[PDB]
RNA sequence: GGUGAAAAGAACCCCGGGAGGGGAGUGAAAUAGAGCCUGAAACCGUGGGCUUACAAGCAGUCACGGCCCCGCAAGGGGUUGU
RNA sequence: UCGGGGCUUAAGCCCAGCGCCGAAGCUGCGGGUCUGGGGGAUGACCCCAGGCGGUAGGGGAGCGUUCCCGAUGCCGAUGAAG
């Protein structure tokens, strides 16, 4: 029978932002939130690594994008289509770009949610001073 | 009969939720200053009488 | 050590005594006499009477005091039904259900 | 030492010695069968070509057997259409006796 | 001679409710148990054949996740096997990565110079 | 339509207005106690094990894990988290 | 709204190349069954190969309930049927 696994801590990762690509990015910190990239792997129960990331706002993003990009919130209400634009969301809380990003990459299942958690963001840097803080690329 | 009808028979598991909040709740009593019978306050009460 | 008493043949409903019986499961005796007695029910009337008896068995035919006793269990069962008719407009004559009732109520001892 | 072994068309490492089961083998009940399939060992025996050369893993068969009887059942809709049907899979107690590479 | 349908019946019914046991409501309580089955009947057998396909790519994840981190694709790991010549991993005991790291990393070894 | 071999059909005490019960007693048998042999199913209810208040569904099935229970062990049963 | 996130010397389009994924198709190991063929005083059974989705529909082989012979028998209070 294939390999049962067991608790695992948590291995933390700090990852830069700036000059990276919005979708290029966000692959790897999804790929990476869910334990898929530890040859450990094992869906059931979703181990991924907490991704801590920084310097949202310095993310680049290929031409008309800033302009042409556009987001949707639709309240149950009529007319509640409110939709923005790229550049509005990097005025007001840019990390939200990045975010649902990467919610957009996470599973849709339930466990996928519990992930989305193990995802931090921000732009400064400056993190929450925890402990870890593996740099990566 | 006429147009209200239920359009299906509400399980067994729906319909014991329903009457959650059916439950009932225990009454409110009290030692009296005569015998020690438990009175319902701010009240009189037969076999211990009153005052004033 | 436990002592029964039943009242079979109760002409009430059982959801409608269900109530009453829920709120003396598992209370002392003297407890739950008083909760029946200011308890604004009918199926008061009849859960009291024979919790009443329980207790009256429990001593005169099983050695167990008043003073420790009290409800290790309770509960009302569904008896027969008395059916009956029902004139209604346009001639529909509805058949009515009349249930009945199966109080039961078990007292037992205490601890030591 | 784990030591792989393909037989019964499937592949499974074997430690020294050890209560296993495998898909039926015309053996005697309680004799022994020698499986020269072997794949990679303790101190990593390298496997050149498809198979070790010069190497085996030993094993006393404990004894046959048919086990857990699956039901297989087909249907098919708005057609009259059913099968019940149950199938349970033989197979041979391989005991792991020798492992010498 | 006349033959009541008897026992027949209630045997029957019940021998089927029997297996049922454990499901939801009234399908679990009937002949909706019945029909129930039907289901998880079918289900069984397509969920027998995924059972393999869900392991294939159980390993594939653990293969491909393990070999990248000494440094190369799934495709390019395989592709060297396949080439050197050795069905020794079967991509279930592939599990190595786990079990024996260092037997795992010269299987890589191996496939690095059978390329080239 | 059916108590039981036989009425031996429950004297007497206790709760109670009665009904109905709890003792005692008869009987091989009283969940054979009186529309009473056998008593299935729907349906109602109490107690116990497991489970659930960030969740999306023909209600199941496939895998892994936790908890509870049987076994010298491996293993088997119930529940359901993902 | 391209299935969605996203994608711009591409995650788009055209040209050429090597590698891999991926079905219940195929191979591997095991078991069914039917058919044809071989061993065979040996009926028997062993071995080889191939077919085996399936409604109307035709064919074939069984299980089970009621009753009769079997019964002036056998099982049965150390417990029949249910
Ligand atoms: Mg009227
Ligand atoms: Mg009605
Ligand atoms: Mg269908
Ligand atoms: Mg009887
Ligand atoms: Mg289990
Ligand atoms: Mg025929």
């Amino acid at each position: 029978k294939t390999y049962v696994p067991k608790q695992v801590e948590p291995r933390w990762v700090l990852i830069d932002a700036e000059g990276k690509t919005l979708g290029r990015l966000a692959t790897k910190i999804a790929t990476l939130l869910r334990g898929k990239h530890r040859p450990d792997w094992t869906p059931n129960v979703a181990m991924g690594d907490f991704v801590v990331v920084v310097n949202a706002d310095k993310i680049r993003v290929t031409g008309k994008k800033l302009e042409q990009k556009i987001y949707t919130r639709y309240s149950g209400y009529p007319g509640g289509l409110k939709k923005i634009p790229l550049e509005k969301m990097l005025a007001t809380h840019p990390e939200r770009v990045l975010e649902h990003a990467v919610k957009g990459m996470l599973p849709k299942g339930p466990l996928g949610r519990r992930l989305f958690k193990r995802l931090k963001v921000y732009a400064g840097p400056d993190h929450p001073h925890q402990a870890q803080r593996p740099e990566k690329l | 009969a006429k147009h209200p009808v239920p359009k299906k028979k509400t399980s067994k598991a729906r319909r014991d939720a329903r009457r959650s909040h059916h439950a009932l709740t225990p009454p409110i009593l009290v030692p009296c200053p005569e015998c020690k019978a438990m009175k319902p306050p701010h009240t009189v009460c037969p076999e211990c009488g009153y005052y004033a | 050590m436990e002592a029964k008493a039943i009242a079979r043949y109760v002409r009430i409903s059982p959801r409608k005594v269900r109530l009453v019986v829920d709120l003396i499961r598992g209370k002392s005796l003297e407890e739950a006499r008083n909760i029946l007695r200011y308890t604004n029910k009918r199926g008061a009337y009849f859960v009291a009477k024979v919790l009443e008896s329980a207790a009256a068995n429990a001593v005169n035919n099983h050695d167990m005091l008043e003073d420790r006793l009290y409800v290790k269990a309770a509960y009302v069962d569904e008896g027969p039904a008395l059916k009956r008719v029902l004139p209604r407009a346009r001639g529909r004559a509805d058949i009515i259900k009349k249930r009945t009732s199966h109080i039961t109520v078990i007292l037992g001892e205490k601890h030591g | 030492m784990f030591a792989i072994v393909k037989t019964g068309g499937k592949q499974y490492r074997v430690e020294p010695g050890l209560k296993l089961r495998v898909e039926k083998l015309d053996a005697e009940p309680g004799a022994t069968v020698e499986l020269p399939v072997l794949l990679l060992g303790g101190e990593k025996t390298v496997v050149g070509t498809p198979v070790v050369e010069g190497a085996s893993v030993v094993a006393e068969v404990l004894g046959h057997g048919r086990g857990k009887k699956i039901l297989v059942s087909k249907f098919k809709a708005k057609v009259q259409y059913r099968r019940k049907k149950g199938h349970r899979q033989p197979y041979t107690e391989l005991l792991i006796k020798e492992i010498r590479g | 001679p006349r033959a009541k349908t008897g026992v027949v019946r209630r045997r029957k019914h019940k021998k089927i409710l029997k297996l049922a046991k454990g499901y939801w409501g009234l399908r679990s309580k009937s002949r909706k148990a019945r029909e129930t089955l039907f289901a998880a009947g079918n289900y069984a057998y397509a969920h027998r054949k995924r059972r393999k396909r869900d392991f294939r790519r159980l390993w594939i994840v653990r293969i491909n996740a393990a070999c990248r981190q000494h440094g190369l694709n799934y495709s390019t790991f395989i592709h060297g096997l396949k080439k050197a010549g050795i069905e020794v991993d079967r991509k279930n005991l592939a599990d190595l990565a786990v079990r024996e790291p260092q037997v795992f990393a010269e299987l890589v070894e191996r496939a690095k110079a059978a390329q080239g």
